[PDB]
């Protein structure tokens, strides 16, 4: 009926140009810059060359095929109601997921209007509040959300929920685990949940790098986060400069498969054995920065004695490490000597921190081991630092534009990074106001996301820390209980999405909690009918960001990751145009909340009379954008490439710390009161503490925790092959990192195009099965061949997978990505084998340590065999 | 009469599948009158081949994105009975309507790039988004794969046969199944990664990795390759044709030598303790 129009929008996989015609999306593509209106790119001269990025953006796989998710047939059609659910009669809690238990989820629901769906939900809210109170209403979205700042969970969700309830199931620091619960005590960086600063490292690396050690790092796959393939050319440059790339990862990951000069496959949970043997070598050969350490380390003398085996009678030799990890002694020693004599950067994780190794049972020692190595080599000095090659791009750190983590329209200073700068800019205390929460706070009531099942089915729990404990090193040490004093047990559960079966730990328990009679009501506000959604009583259809207006910046998260847009080659700010009308009877989360506000008699206070677009303009004017172009002009253009700032003086990460001077980078910390004349790290001594003073106080106060000693030591992983009694029955070591062709659950299932990718899922007799990589020697020993359906199992459950026999795993180790979007039980829900591919049904739910309340997923012992077709309803 | 050509660098494929997700985005929910009816889920106009070589721990893997070869001497054009035609720019296209009801078309392909669409009852395959190349409005002026890449694998160009031939020789470009004589206009760079094999090992002197050892590869008795071991004591001779070879190693005056058989498989000699 009309012509094609090029619009703009973005995603978690990068910004895109969207072509529309007659209300239909025709295609989505990477973005090309128009040099007539888009500012020039930065340039870096190093080792005789000139390095400048391509005048173009890049996208991730899951974004390239995103159109198939938007128009998915698993896309929730309209509000739905569980047939067996009667608000005023038999609620039949025990029938939640009944359809799923008979392999027909859809038949459990019937269609209802929006007016009725909300009428029902409102009646439950008001009943529960007046009888038990706002705390009786549990709710939680999850870690990731559809791209869009104004509509991100930190913004729209919090702004509405803070006005209605509620008990928040605060999120465990999943991505940071090890750095958060362990590394933090060693070097601070709480405002980054234990991760390191990365500013201006690209130019420093190009000028000085000779070697880079990628440890639990796969940049090509993870891109750090949200950055498509922006850094791919940077490693190309380093490669062509003669820099050696070494990979240490149980699985020969994708970055390694592309540019590895050497690959090591340590057994799961044994990395810290390698780092101890590397430090041992440095000590025996005097091959480390002694001067650096004398000035910046604390308790090094004692730590040194342990590494040498004086205090425990076991020198941490390369041979000792070989027997632990399977990695050849000579190669560990060779790497150590090369590392010492070369300008080596430690790429721990794919962001500069993180790394699957941190959320494993050895996650705490690995993170501290990483800090140890980097420290001994003098991080901060030219050609020596912790850098994963994904951040450090010379972008304009001075230009300010909010990340989603800064709260958007909620202004929640307690649960978003709004308190740092954006809150002050967005609200004026006159015409527009924030939405605080007097419950989602420490003295209020929240529960750990990782232990929701025990709280609902058990009615009680006690733990350490509240969600992201980034305020200070010791905030995570504070003790909480459930129910919180004076507050009520959970009666209702308002879910935003439903991915926990594939994303948490020992997930069968999450399927079981839904039928507990304590749960009076379960609402589900999601986009696709999958995962946990088929357990709800009421289902509300939410739309993707391509069906609403918003605004954002390429990969800009901010908050606990200050200035992370440095992951990109450019700072691209784009208007996320509403390209098409909401699909089916779905609506945006903000319009859903606006309808409830009207019903709860708080419409004015919640919306302030604004639609999503009006909030966008207000958001716009609270940034630095106006300095370059008005709202109108920006709306018209669709995107803006931030100009380069050639002059600003460079401040390399941690260099100020290496040189014993005041902190000069744009980092959000440490806070003044955590430093003596703003020098040194956030730790007490201002030094890297090998014997953490925070933990030493904790343990002397009575909190004894054997798996989290004050001194970084070799604590055997409690879920490893040689230290767990469990290995007798389950001899195979499993690690389950993030999905290659999906942003966690957003990409997999849903009948998307990604399901046809050879290395993503395998079709066998009409059904596309999840993949588990097995080493040829282990497969042969079990009669397993490529493409065979196998059963992965242990005491937690059974998962049906298609086998991929490969060499990219040391014999004895198996690999399978996590974040499966499809939960499809062969028998009763939560009690039988899954064939959807939820590998997390098999991961350990035990906290990393007694007081380290994080997930230890990447260290899981399992056993495999050809599947005899049984449903194994024994859980 | 300038023609279209596509160059793929195997050493650069990382198998992220942006290409493939590229056709699907362009062809699964869309119809392009004159070029092709919507694509059938499951087809791989863009097929990325995967091949692992060697054995743990000195193994490796390489990928080969395989769209339609659009060869100069297209067999299915010669045997398609008018159901397939070659344009002046070199693009080989299946006539969406004339090809309907003919399963046999598929067998005329030496490469196996066409797929049968059940619902449409017609063979389908790579069109090199001719529908996009023919439109000025499409600024990129290149197929969806190439434009979707984030690894700089593709080099899409429109030039003369003289220019392309010169380039083929300067970069050593090659084609799949050259012996068939169809003359594909899709060339591969570093194709040896995918089609050939290697022999590797690690040299140790007195318990430690020995760097700088001199290694020589021989066939028939004459040197075919030489190299010095890196700091891990390893060497690697790739792009090897099937056959028997002799590896001679010299370190610290200490000599070692052994034979190796290459039969469509790469070999890892393990640790050589000198
Ligand atoms: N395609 C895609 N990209 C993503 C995501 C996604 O879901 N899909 N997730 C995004 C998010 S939330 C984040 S937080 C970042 C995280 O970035 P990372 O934490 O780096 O992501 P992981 O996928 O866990 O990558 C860990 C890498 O470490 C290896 N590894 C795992 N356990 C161990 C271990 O014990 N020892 C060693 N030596 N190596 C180990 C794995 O094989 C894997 O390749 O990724 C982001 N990028
Ligand atoms: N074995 C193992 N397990 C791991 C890890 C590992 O390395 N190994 N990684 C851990 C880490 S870092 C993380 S970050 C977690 C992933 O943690 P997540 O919470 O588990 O998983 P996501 O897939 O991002 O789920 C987000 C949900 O939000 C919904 N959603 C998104 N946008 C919108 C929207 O606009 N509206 C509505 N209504 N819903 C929306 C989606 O449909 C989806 O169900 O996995 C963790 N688990
Ligand atoms: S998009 Fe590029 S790197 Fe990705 S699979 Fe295709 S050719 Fe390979
Ligand atoms: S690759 Fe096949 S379909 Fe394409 S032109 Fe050559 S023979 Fe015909
Ligand atoms: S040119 Fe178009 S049809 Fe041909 S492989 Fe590339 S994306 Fe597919
Ligand atoms: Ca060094
Ligand atoms: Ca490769
Ligand atoms: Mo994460």
């Amino acid at each position: 009926m009309g012509e094609v129009v090029r619009l703009t929008n973005s995603s978690t996989g990068g910004p895109v140009f969207v072509y529309v015609k007659d209300g239909k999306i025709i295609r989505m593509t990477p973005m090309d810059f128009d040099d007539a209106v888009d500012a020039p790119s930065w340039k870096i001269e190093a080792r005789g060359k000139t390095f400048t990025p391509p005048r173009k953006t890049s996208i991730a796989p899951y974004t390239a095929g995103f159109k198939s998710m938007i128009y998915s047939d698993l896309r929730i059609p309209y509000p739905m109601k569980r047939k067996s659910f009667d608000p005023n009669g038999e609620r039949n809690p025990q029938l939640r997921g009944a359809g799923l238990s008979k392999q027909d989820p859809w038949s459990d629901y019937e269609r209802i209007s929006w007016d009725e769906a909300t009428d029902i939900v409102v009646a439950e809210i008001n009943r529960i509040k007046h009888a038990y109170g706002p705390s009786a209403i549990l709710s939680t979205p999850s870690s990731h959300h559809m791209w869009g700042n104004v509509g991100y969970r930190h913004s729209t969700y919090f702004r509405f929920m803070n006005m209605m309830g509620f008990t928040y199931a605060d999120h465990n620091p999943d991505s940071w685990e090890g750095w958060h619960w362990g590394g933090m005590h060693m070097w601070g960086f709480s405002w980054r949940l234990g991760n390191p600063e990365q500013y201006d490292l690209l130019e420093d690396g190009l000028k000085h790098a000779e070697m880079i050690v990628f440890w639990s790092s796969d940049p090509e796959t993870n891109s750090g986060i949200y950055a498509g393939f922006e850094s791919n050319i940077r490693r190309q440059w380093l490669k062509d400069l003669g820099v050696d790339f070494v990979f240490i990862d149980p699985h020969m990951n994708h970055t390694a498969r592309l540019v590895a000069d050497k690959w090591f496959s340590p057994k799961i949970g044994t990395d810290h054995a390698l780092s101890f043997a590397i430090a041992y070598t440095w000590l025996k050969e005097d091959s480390y920065d002694k001067e650096y350490v004398a000035a910046n380390a604390h308790g090094f003398e004692e730590w040194a004695d342990y590494v040498l085996g004086k205090t425990d009678g076991t020198p941490k030799t390369c041979e000792w490490a070989e027997e632990e990890s399977g990695v050849p002694a000579c190669e560990i020693r060779a790497l150590a000597r090369q590392w010492a004599k070369k300008n080596t950067y430690l790429a721990a994780g794919g962001l500069g921190g993180w790394g699957g190794a941190c959320r494993a049972s050895h996650g705490i020692e690995w993170a501290r081991g990483m800090i140890a190595l980097a420290t001994m080599q003098g991080m901060g000095k030219p050609g020596s630092n912790m850098w994963s090659t994904t951040q450090g791009v010379p972008l304009d750190y001075e230009f300010y534009f909010p990340g989603y983590a800064e709260g958007g329209i909620s202004g929640d200073c307690e649960n978003s990074a709004a308190g740092f700068k954006f809150a002050w800019r967005m609200f004026d205390g006159k015409t527009t106001f924030p939405s605080p929460s007097n419950l989602n706070t420490s003295a209020g009531q929240h529960i750990p996301r990782l232990k929701i099942p025990e709280c609902i089915m058990g009615g009680k729990f006690q733990w350490s820390g509240k969600g992201f404990a980034g305020g200070d090193i010791s905030h995570q040490l504070h003790q909480y209980e459930y129910p919180a004093p004076g507050y009520s047990k959970i009666k209702m559960f308002w879910k935003y999405g439903g991915p926990h079966l594939g994303t948490m730990t020992a997930t069968n328990r999450y399927a079981k909690m839904y039928t507990h009679d304590s749960l009076e009501f379960v609402v589900s506000q999601s986009i696709w009918f999958e995962g946990e959604v088929p357990f709800a009583d009421i289902i509300l259809p939410a739309c993707t960001n391509f069906e609403r207006w918003d605004i954002s910046e390429f990969a800009n998260c901010s908050g606990y990751i200050p200035d992370n847009y440095q992951l990109c080659n450019h700072r691209v700010i784009s208007l996320q145009a509403k390209c098409i009308e909401p699909v089916g009877e779905s609506m945006s989360d903000y319009e859903i909340y606006r309808l409830f506000a009207k019903k709860l008699n708080i419409e004015e206070m919640f919306s302030e009379g604004k639609d999503e677009l009006a909030w966008c303009e207000q958001y716009f004017n609270a940034t630095d954008m106006p300095k370059y172009m008005t709202w109108d002009e920006f709306f018209k253009k669709g995107y803006f490439v931030v100009p380069d700032n050639p002059n600003r003086k460079k401040t390399v990460a941690l260099r100020w710390f290496a040189e014993g001077r005041e902190k000069d980078t744009p980092d959000w910390g440490p806070r003044l009161n955590n430093q003596v004349c703003r020098k040194g790290l956030q730790t007490t001594t201002g030094k890297v503490e090998f014997i953490a003073t925070s933990l030493k106080n904790f343990e002397e106060q009575g909190y004894i925790d054997e798996h989290r000693p004050s001194m970084h030591t070799y604590v055997p992983a409690w879920e490893s092959q040689k230290h767990s009694p469990l290995a007798v029955k389950y001899p195979l070591g499993m690690l389950s990192p993030h999905p290659r062709f999906s942003m966690h659950t957003m990409g997999d299932g849903k009948n998307s195009y990604m399901n046809y990718i050879k290395d993503h899922r395998v079709e066998v007799d009409g059904y596309k099965y999840w993949i588990m990589r097995v080493n040829s020697i282990d497969a042969e020993a079990r009669g397993i061949k490529n493409g065979d359906l196998i059963r992965a199992y242990n005491d937690r459950g059974s998962v049906i997978l298609a086998a991929q026999v490969t060499e990219c795993l040391q014999p004895g180790t198996v690999h399978s990505y996590e974040s499966c979007a499809v939960y499809d039980p062969l028998g009763t829900a939560g009690k039988s084998a899954d064939r959807g591919g939820c590998i997390n049904i098999l991961t350990p739910d035990r906290y990393i340590s007694k007081y380290a309340c994080g997930m230890a997923n990447n260290t899981a012992l399992v056993e495999i065999e050809k599947w005899d077709g049984d449903k194994y309803e024994i859980y | 009469m300038e023609q279209y050509y596509m160059v793929i660098d195997v050493a650069k494929c990382q198998d992220c599948n942006n290409c493939f997700m590229g056709c699907m985005d362009e062809h699964e929910l869309n119809e392009w009158p004159g070029y092709t009816a919507s694509m059938q889920r499951g087809h791989r106009w863009m097929n990325i081949e995967r091949r692992e070589r060697g054995t743990y721990p000195r193994n490796d893997i390489n990928y080969r994105p395989t769209p339609c070869m659009h060869c100069e001497n297209a067999p299915c054009v010669a045997k398609g009975n008018g159901a397939v035609y070659q344009r002046e720019d070199g693009i080989v296209l299946i006539d969406p309507e004339k090809a309907k009801g003919k399963k046999e078309l598929l067998d005329t392909c030496p490469y196996g790039v066409m797929y049968w669409n059940e619902e449409e009852n017609v063979a389908q395959k790579c069109t090199m988004c001719a529908h996009l190349l023919d439109d000025e409005s499409w600024a990129p002026k290149m197929p969806r794969c190439a434009h979707n890449c984030g690894s700089f694998v593709y080099e899409f160009l429109k030039t003369t046969p003289e220019a392309m031939a010169k380039k083929v020789e300067e970069e050593g470009l090659e084609v799949i199944k050259p012996e068939l004589g169809t003359k594909p206009r899709v060339y591969y760079k570093n194709l040896y990664r995918f089609e050939k094999n290697y022999v590797t090992a690690g040299i140790l002197v007195q318990g430690d990795c020995f760097e700088g050892a001199k290694v020589v590869l021989k066939s028939g008795g004459k040197e075919v390759a030489s190299a010095e071991t890196n700091f891990f004591g390893e060497f690697k001779f790739d792009a090897l044709d099937n056959g028997e070879y002799t590896v001679e190693i010299d370190a610290d005056g200490k000599s070692y030598s052994d034979t190796v058989v290459i039969d469509d498989k790469s070999v890892d000699l393990g640790f050589i303790k000198l």
